[PDB]
């Protein structure tokens, strides 16, 4: 909340502050992402995984998926989800002081790619979804934040005050329809994923 | 406690998948998927100082977070 509040609202020594209130908050980012070991041959599975959902494969198991999770708080983790949000904002605001514009510029490009391989897998978890029938044994998923939150956090920097911040939020939207054609190859069928 | 969905979690189903992708991979994908390990690896390098010390630096500015802490 401090950190929040010296940062966006404007003696000699303001600027030493804001440096520690940037890095605490870009350190609490870090730390809500979280960290993954991934395999070897990621790449084979991407494509795979573009490969299905182009064309309408019936044999996904996505059993990991159908398992309940009956032991934690929905509303935790919605606060959880509104307090990422809130450090996103915070940080596409950042981008309005000189000294602090590549940092954050490049820990926000290298999110939305990352965000967009997400998006890849969910997109072919909700299409496998669509065909199950009815069970009752079966649940839900697993509980996590939405990175949905970017969407919002773009949408109330999109008219800002600043130049620099309305700049930021819609290269934020071309990087990431530029991943996704990367990533696919061509821009055929890129429109076929849900996060649009 | 709650994070963001781990990419691992969405790859499991194709652990057993012995299958060739249709489209060939090419330079610039192995650079994006380079670009993205390098992230995932700076990602999970986070020590304690890293919170620690602006906490005990912007303590001294406001009494209320110093009552707190």
């Amino acid at each position: 909340d401090l950190a929040i509040q010296k940062l966006t609202e404007i003696r000699q020594y303001d600027p030493y502050y804001k440096r520690q209130a940037l890095n605490l908050i870009i350190a609490q980012t870090k730390l809500r992402v979280g960290f993954d070991s991934v395999p070897e041959d990621l790449p084979r599975l991407v494509r795979l995984q573009v490969e299905d959902l182009v064309k309408k494969n019936r044999d996904v198991d996505i059993s990991l998926f159908e398992v309940s999770d009956k032991e934690r708080s929905i509303a935790k983790k919605n606060e959880e989800q509104a307090l990422l949000k809130r450090l996103l904002k915070a940080l596409l605001y950042a981008e309005s002081i000189p000294e602090f514009k590549q940092e954050v510029d490049a820990l926000l490009v290298n999110l939305a790619r990352h965000f967009t391989l997400i998006e890849i897998g969910r997109s072919v978890i909700d299409m496998k979804k669509a065909y199950t029938p009815f069970d009752t044994k079966s649940g839900e998923g697993p509980l996590f934040i939405d990175n949905r939150v970017l969407s919002e956090a773009i949408l109330e920097s999109l008219a800002n005050e600043n130049l620099e911040v309305r700049e930021a939020a819609k290269r934020l939207i071309k990087e990431m329809h530029n991943a996704a054609v990367t990533v696919f190859g061509s821009p055929m069928h890129v429109p076929r994923m849900t996060f649009w | 406690d709650f994070r963001t969905l781990p990419i691992s979690q969405l790859v499991a189903p194709y652990a057993k998948d012995s299958r060739e992708p249709s489209v060939m991979i090419d330079d610039k994908f192995e650079a994006f998927m380079a670009n993205h390990r390098r992230f995932l690896a700076e990602l999970g390098d986070v020590r304690a100082r890293d919170v620690l010390e602006p906490l005990m630096q912007l303590q001294h500015i406001d009494a209320n977070f110093a009552h707190e802490l």
